[PDB]
RNA sequence: UUAAUAUUUGUUUAAUGAAAAGUAUUUUAUUAUUAUAUUGUAUAGUAUUAUUAUAGUGUAUAGUUUUUUAAAAAUAUAAAAAUAUUGUUAA
């Protein structure tokens, strides 16, 4: 619709009238190229449709999980020595885990001086550069919370970080940017609470 | 003492280009008289041999990582794991 | 002593009528193929790109036309290996405040790079055919192998 | 309460969600190679989708229900 | 009641000849308007089977099949047909995306619109076999591409028996003997079939029958009874067998031509 | 005394390079050493241009050697490097010099300049330091001081490009080499021999190495109607066959004199690319055949009781190039005499030879497995070598090693 | 203080189920019968 | 009792204890790591 | 070491390598392809004087036409990285092999490490509570506000404990002295230098910790009356 | 002991797995290399049935 | 007799929202190597892991506690809403 509207607005010199031409192969001359700006702006400036995600679509594709996890929970027939045994290992090595993984990224920031900031820089334009080669060497299982798990994130800023990696590089900086901006000035505004954060609070609902 | 003449605890500027423009590391350092006479450049990573002030043990740290990082010996920050290292 | 004709080996010349027309409906759903994306046009216009910049990308077009050595099928191919360019960060669209209009500037994160390709690059009738076949990767997505043929026609 | 442990144990071991077009299977596919933030992570090794007629062993031998 | 398939995205400027299908996603059912709905576990574990199935049907160009899923398969084959003669950029990456294996994604697009150009519909065919399953008593069915010996990767192939190993080419019609596949799918064939005669596979394969025995299957062989599928020397043969070509060029005789030269030592 | 202090002098140097972590490769006319041995099975876990283990990761106190250094090592092909075998002292005084002002090189300014996880090859008949076309870095050994300035004015971009290429090519995974090493294999298996490998491709040119395994890939149904047809396939050979390809092959007579191919008394079957055709290798694969096979089981035979003897007798062996090239086959009937010589006298050889190394009170480097190799005639070098010819005997050998 | 017996001979004689077991096993499938097979020894090697 | 049923002896097969084609089978596919020899430990070790 | 009688023809570590079950023509075709596409591939990246090129050269059609078959799939996209190949963004992961790290281009970190490690060894340092409290405001107000500088999670942590000690002990101190127009939250003595340290920690996106939290709500906690 | 051994068999499996998959990237695409040049001997445009001129029209893509 | 019955229905399959062990049995076979008394062997299964003698340069193609099929009724699944009802909070 917008593209048609600007399209038949624009009237500047329609004298060939040669736009299925022009369309279907080069151009006419180079005396009439408002339509040639106009359709090249259109084609390379202009976003593909569609290329913006919602959160809720991130919420369900781990719906899958979250119904898996509730199903077992509900109609779970009591474990074997092998499952109860592997329930108890992850158990009591939590934490070891979550000392590996902070000793892990204090390396990392202590001999690299890749900080948080740039960790979250990263994640958002889904870039490996910003990490050395033994970041994807490292085990699965802590390959990707040792990378991301510091940051806070919220499944906005994972949809935020599809919508990054499906839009062309050069608008994923220039979005992040401006978005990492927004965000410095919203930590610098949340001294206060608004009435929604407020009626939130007082409910119990945790987004 | 040297840990506090860093920080700025009590306007004109120069540049440190050699080991012996800083007091600092000279100090610290036990470097081998037939190798070099203190003409380190400070930019350039280097190994030579430390002594540290406080827990006066020798290590080996590189002179641009010394300068500009500031590394801590191994014994006083916790990697050479000695007696007066260990929490026991 | 001509340059004349990058075009595809099986694609035959097209008559269209003149009162042709396109429905309102109908012209803003035009699928076009996906041109080549290979080194030799990517070097190509960053050759180009090198030698103008910055510069109008209908400017870049007639410089690709001024220049006797072209690969390129058409406008369309120019704006898909623009494309590409851009998502692999060699040019990058800033707008200026006098004109409101787009333009395309080298990188400077990916400058080096390009001088490097232009002086590896630098250091008569003629006429390019290309051809093409669609195959598919491991991962399971499409994707056009290109390749020219070139010939001297007197 | 009647709910037969087999039926109610492949239920909740596996989805059932069927898919709904050949589009949503590629959207699917691609958001599916994602890292988890906090979760805790399975293997992605380097020949997850791709076809693993040649790897397993039993994809090529004769087969009863798809009939050799 | 409603298909959310029908929100068409990325429109053509010409409608879609189905225009409501997916068309591989079938929507089973009962009623005669949709597909015999196959036995399973889940709408997910019958999608998943149409693929698997499709994509072996794809593959070695014929499929035994029980119960209603030749009906599953045979439509399916014949959307896949249709989508070949499409042959457009969206309904490859559909077919891709719908498929296990990208290479008989390609196979399929190379070789089905040269193999159905003169005909209509009705491009798979399904035989009800007299012979039913033992375990289920249920009607076996052979499905096949109609079109095989006019032009295909395959012609002059005989499915009356299988070959001496699965691992092996099908049998060849002596009258088209003479024919050669395509080299990529020969060298998938060939690379796929080597994985048969390693010797990993055989210690797989007895612990296999080990765990069959232990569950409690009947007739199964002792794995310290059973044997090698292909043996050096029965590689050895075969490879002898199908090397053995004197067209188009001939050896070189190395004892009369002049190629010796003045070598260091040996006589 | 002196030479021990240059003993000592190398080890420390060449133990420095292997904690920068660069490999050091001394490249002769004849074939290529490998001086230093850094941590060439570990994956490269970091880019930055100055590296420093000072630990041992491959060799350790206990097991004082990894089975899979010696896989590498023998996939390549490159000799063990000694200092005490070097050569002359004018020699061993100018190796170690070379890699004392390599150690102080990049001692004194290590960094983006000359950065790390890099092969470096020492030549001797190389007029100007250039880079290979693989990726390692060439010096020759005139240009002493010309290291420095030719390091320092190498670009950042070639230094990138060295780095990738070697660790892309014989440092951890190596796709590219194992991709290389595959199409041997798949070459190998048409000549119906165990490995083919090329030698002397280390500083040399990649080229003619690609052109080669593609002509072969091109020419391989000739090869297989040919041994189809003529019966080439020797289960012998199939099961233990060495082919080594080479851009050049030089004469064991005259090394200006370049020869078609080499027939050696263990087995090897080596040839040179420049003068090699599909029907010259054939006739002289048809030739060797029946010849080849055996002097493989008799140089198995031989080198399996010279193991035997190595186990018993605490001294170790070795065997001459020179000498080996010159036999052209005969040394197959020399060794064999050698070994039932050393096996008749096996006895007494250990109580004899305890002797020397009980009354040698004081030595400069001494070690309790002195080495000898298998020579035409009696040598002797101020190391601990003793170059003990082909024809011996008990007290002719008593009277060479002491009065 | 039960015992288990998986496939034991009926009362009126061993049949096919048990013979399968005897002559693929070695012995029934419980073990507390003892193999006994002196007339087919005296048949067959005698 | 799988090996006397299967690889052992019986008066219609002939003895498979010593035949690597029915016993190859047996070895792990995983290889493992070496068990501790405390025999060779105190023969390095050599206490004083 | 192998007893067995048979022996097994094709390894585990070779899988299509050999191909013994192809047609000769086949192999031939396949060796001829991926001669031209390497000859192809070299003249690309080294151009020849005059375009010789006899190998890729062909003469079928009566002219003198030769196929330059350009590559394709020299990038290498591993299955973790498939939804970069379906976006279509391969140029993306060129550009992530190809380039440089940014640990190696950031030279802001050669002074942010050693401002950490500064603040480690002041904390470490055995001075007095709240001369060390007061020093270490001073230190901090002078080096990291004025130059927003990375500050680690764990030196947030010790720090503010610190200053929860430190406040703690001065409201005893003062209560043991004590034996108009001021705000409620200057009665606490770091409540503001907590806050003002907790606000730059979120805005340089470093974790916090439960004790650090913790240390805040009970410095919020010890408050005289009710403040929005 | 156990652990260095350990560490030193899973540096090898993980190499091996490596090589496995880089060799199989190289092999599909030396396998698409190869049909390539076959459809380029046979004539065979793997567009449909139709040909060229639609390509030529590049409405449907 | 109940009984043409009830519950079950398993031979690589839709492979799995995943993968680093110890311990006690059953079963045994010509392993190699360091190369000085005796003693117990390997893989494969089976049962178990709170109450510290199992967690690291980075984890076995791991799919029997995972189970077949051309109908309605009964029953199960409200994680089976694109319903409804009630109650709580908020504008
Ligand atoms: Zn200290």
């Amino acid at each position: 619709e917008k593209q048609r509207k600007e399209l038949d607005k624009i009237q500047s010199g329609y004298v060939t009238e040669r736009e299925l031409h022009i369309g279907c192969d080069k151009p006419l001359g180079g005396n009439a190229n408002e339509i040639a700006r106009v359709i090249d702006e259109q084609a390379l400036i202009s976003p593909t449709p569609g290329e913006k995600c919602s959160t809720a679509l991130r919420e369900l594709m781990e719906n899958e999980v979250d119904r898996r996890n509730h199903m077992m929970d509900k109609f779970g027939q009591p474990v074997g020595a092998r499952e109860f045994h592997r329930l108890f290992k992850e158990l009591r090595h939590a934490d070891n885990e979550a000392e590996t993984i902070e000793r892990h990224q204090t390396r990392l920031v202590e001999e690299y001086g890749v900080y948080p900031s740039l960790r979250l820089d990263a994640y958002m334009l889904d870039d490996d550069t910003y990490f050395p080669e033994w970041v994807n060497a490292l085990p699965y299982s802590i390959r990707d919370r040792v990378k991301f798990g510091s940051l806070g994130l919220t499944e906005k800023d994972e949809a935020l970080r599809v919508t990054l990696g499906r839009m062309p590089l050069d608008r994923r900086r220039r979005e992040w940017e401006r978005l990492k901006k927004a965000k410095e000035y919203k930590a610098a505004k949340e001294e206060t609470l608004t009435l929604a954060e407020l009626r939130d609070a007082r409910q119990g609902k945790r987004r | 003492c040297p840990s506090c003449e860093d920080r700025g605890l009590s306007q004109n500027s120069e540049l440190k280009r050699f080991l012996k423009d800083s007091p600092l590391l000279l100090a610290e350092a036990q470097l081998q008289p037939h190798e070099d006479p203190g003409t380190i450049a400070l930019r350039s990573n280097k190994l030579v041999c430390w002594k540290c002030r406080r827990c006066t043990y020798e290590f080996v740290a590189s002179v641009a990582d010394r300068f500009l990082r500031y590394k801590r010996c191994p014994q006083c920050t916790g990697e050479k794991r000695t007696p007066l290292n260990l929490l026991s | 002593v001509v340059y004349r004709g990058a075009k595809m080996k099986n694609w035959p010349e097209q008559r269209i009528p003149e009162n042709f027309k396109f429905t309102e409906e109908q012209r803003f759903r035009t699928k076009a193929i996906p041109r080549d994306v290979g080194t030799i046009p990517r070097n190509f216009v960053l050759g180009v790109l090198y030698r103008h910049q910055p510069c109008e990308v209908g400017g870049l077009w007639e410089h690709c036309t001024n220049d006797p050595e072209i690969v390129l099928d058409s406008k369309r191919h120019l704006r898909e290996v623009l494309k590409q360019a851009r998502e692999e960060g060699f040019v990058t669209f800033e707008r200026d405040a006098i004109s409101n209009e787009w333009l395309c500037f080298l990188t400077r994160e990916r400058y080096e790079e390009v001088q490097r390709i232009v002086t590896a690059k630098s250091e008569r009738f003629q006429q390019r055919e290309i051809d093409y076949l669609p195959y598919t990767d491991l991962n399971g997505k499409v994707n056009f192998m290109w390749w020219y043929e070139t010939r001297d026609v007197q | 309460y009647g709910r037969r442990y087999r039926k109610m144990e492949t239920r909740s071991k596996r989805r059932m969600r069927p898919y709904a077009s050949l589009g949503e299977i590629g959207l699917e596919n691609e958001l599916r190679k994602e890292p988890r933030i906090n979760a805790k992570g399975l293997n992605n090794t380097d020949d997850e989708d791709w076809p693993r007629h040649t790897k397993s062993w039993g994809d090529g031998m004769p087969s009863m229900r798809y009939g050799s | 009641k409603a298909r959310y398939a029908g929100i068409d995205d990325n429109p053509t400027i010409t409608y879609k000849p189905w225009d409501t299908t997916e068309p591989l996603m079938a929507d089973y059912g009962w009623t005669r308007g949709k597909l015999p709905k196959f036995r399973a576990r889940s709408p997910f574990h019958r999608q998943q089977i149409a693929r698997r199935m499709v994509t072996e049907m794809i593959r070695k160009d014929y499929c035994i099949v029980g119960g209603a899923r030749a009906p599953a398969l045979r439509i399916l084959a014949d959307h896949v047909v249709e989508l070949a003669k499409a042959g457009d950029t969206d309904s490859r990456q559909q077919l891709a995306y719908f498929l296990h294996d990208p290479l008989m994604v390609d196979k399929a697009f190379d070789e089905y619109p040269r193999r159905f150009k003169d005909m209509n519909a009705k491009y798979a065919m399904m035989t009800r076999l007299k012979s039913r399953r033992r375990t289920d008593a249920v009607a076996m069915y052979f499905v096949e591409y109609k079109n095989r010996d006019m032009s295909d990767n395959h012609k002059g192939e005989d499915y009356s028996a299988g070959p001496e190993r699965f691992f092996l080419p099908p049998r060849i019609v002596e009258t088209e003997k003479g024919i050669q596949r395509p080299p990529h799918m020969q060298m998938a064939f060939d690379r796929w079939a080597s994985k048969f005669k390693t010797e990993e596979f055989h210690h797989w394969w007895r612990l296999r029958h080990a765990k069959l025995r232990y569950w409690g299957v009947r007739n199964v062989p002792h794995p310290s009874d059973v044997d090698p599928l292909w043996t050096e020397k029965e590689e050895e043969e075969w490879h002898n067998e199908m090397l053995a070509n004197t067209g188009e060029y001939e050896d070189l005789d190395l004892d009369d031509e002049s190629y010796t030269a003045a070598g260091e030592g040996g006589e | 005394q002196q030479s021990g202090t240059l003993y000592i002098r190398g080890d420390k140097s060449i133990e420095m390079l292997r904690r920068f972590g660069v490999l050091l490769i001394i490249e002769e006319e004849g074939v290529t050493y490998l001086v230093t041995l850094p941590d060439v099975l570990d994956k490269p876990v970091d880019d930055t241009p100055s590296t420093y283990t000072p630990a041992r990761s491959l060799i350790g106190p206990d097991g004082e050697i990894d089975p899979r250094v010696q896989d590498y090592i023998r996939d390549r092909g490159l000799r063990a490097f000694d200092l005490r075998m070097a050569g002359s002292h004018s020699s061993v005084e100018r190796f170690v010099s070379a890699f004392e002002r390599l150690e102080r090189l990049y001692e004194v300014h290590r960094g983006r300049a000359m950065r790390s996880c890099v092969c470096l090859v020492l030549s001797i008949k190389a007029p100007k330091c250039y880079v290979a076309e693989d990726g390692c870095i060439v010096l020759s050994v005139q240009q002493m001081p010309m290291w420095e300035e030719f390091l320092l004015s190498l670009p950042q971009e070639v230094w990138q490009s060295c780095v990738q290429m070697h660790r892309d090519w014989r440092v951890g995974n190596a796709p590219k080499f194992h991709e290389q090493q595959r199409q041997l294999m798949k070459v190998a298996d048409m000549f119906h021999f165990f490995r083919v490998r090329l030698d002397g491709c280390i500083g040399s040119q990649t080229d003619w190495q690609q052109q080669f395994i593609l002509s072969m890939q091109k020419e391989e149904m000739i090869v297989r109607n040919a041994v189809k047809k003529y019966n080439l396939k020797s289960e012998l050979l199939k099961r233990r066959g060495e082919i080594c390809v080479s851009n050049t092959l030089r004469s064991a007579v005259d090394p200006t004199k370049e020869i078609g191919y080499r027939i050696g008394g263990d087995g090897r079957v080596y040839f040179n690319h420049s003068a090699m055709n599909t029907g010259q290798m054939l006739r002289a694969l048809k030739d060797n055949l029946r010849r080849l096979e055996t002097f493989q089981k008799q140089h198995d035979d031989a080198v399996a009781t010279l193991e035997h003897m190595s186990r018993s007798i605490p001294v170790d062996f070795s065997v001459d190039t020179n000498w080996k090239l010159r036999e052209e086959g005969n040394l197959v009937s020399c060794l064999q005499r050698f070994v039932r010589t050393i096996k008749a006298n096996q006895t007494q050889l250990s109580a004899f030879l305890t002797m020397l190394l009980k009354k040698r009170d004081g030595a400069g480097a001494p070690k309790k497995r002195m080495v000898w190799i298998i020579s035409e005639r009696f040598d002797t070098l101020p190391s601990g070598v003793v170059y003990i010819p082909w024809d011996v005997d008990f007290d002719s050998i008593k009277k060479h090693l002491l009065p | 203080p039960t015992l288990y017996l998986y496939r034991f001979p009926g009362p009126h004689g061993p049949g096919p189920y048990t013979m399968k077991y005897w002559w693929t096993l070695g012995c029934f499938p419980t073990g507390m019968e003892v193999p006994f097979r002196l007339h087919e020894f005296l048949s067959t090697y005698q | 009792c799988s090996m006397r049923v299967s690889i052992y002896s019986r008066p219609g097969k002939v003895s498979r204890l010593n035949n690597a084609d029915a016993t190859w089978h047996n070895r792990s596919r995983k290889e493992k790591p070496p068990d501790f020899d405390p025999s060779a430990f105190r023969r390095r070790y050599r206490d004083s | 070491e192998c007893r067995t009688s048979y022996r097994f023809a094709v390894k585990d570590e070779e899988r299509g390598l050999y191909d013994h079950g192809v047609t000769p023509d086949a192999r031939t075709l396949a060796a001829e392809a991926e001669a031209q596409y390497r000859a192809s591939s070299e003249f690309l990246h080294a151009p020849a004087g005059g375009l010789p090129a006899p190998e890729l050269h062909m003469e079928v059609d009566g002219t003198s036409v030769s196929c330059i078959a350009a590559p394709f799939g020299e990038e290498y996209v591993p299955s973790s990285k498939e939804r970069f190949a379906h976006r279509g963004h391969v140029g993306d992961l060129s550009r992530q092999r190809t380039s440089d790290r940014k640990y190696l281009l950031d030279a802001r970190s050669h002074l942010n490490i050693r401002k950490e490690r500064q603040l480690s060894e002041l904390l470490s340092a055995p001075m007095p509570l709240l001369q060390k409290s007061n020093e270490i405001q001073q230190m901090l107000l002078s080096d990291f506000y004025p130059q927003n500088l990375v500050v680690s999670s764990r030196n947030v942590e010790a720090v503010i404990a610190l200053w929860a000690q430190c406040s703690l002990e001065q409201c005893i101190a003062g209560l043991n002295s004590q034996r108009h127009e001021v705000d409620a939250v200057d009665s606490v003595p770091f409540l503001n230098h907590m806050k003002r340290l907790y606000f730059h920690s979120r805005q340089t996106h470093v974790a916090p910790t439960p004790l650090v939290l913790e240390y805040v709500m009970t410095a919020l906690g010890n408050v005289t009356t009710a403040d929005s | 002991k156990r652990i260095d051994t350990a560490k030193r068999m899973r540096r090898d499996r993980r190499r091996i797995e490596e090589l496995k998959t880089l060799e199989f990237w190289g092999w599909y695409m030396k396998l698409q290399r190869v049909r390539g040049r076959w459809c380029r001997e046979q004539g065979v445009s793997s567009r449909g049935v139709y040909g060229p001129a639609v390509d030529a029209a590049e409405l449907w893509g």
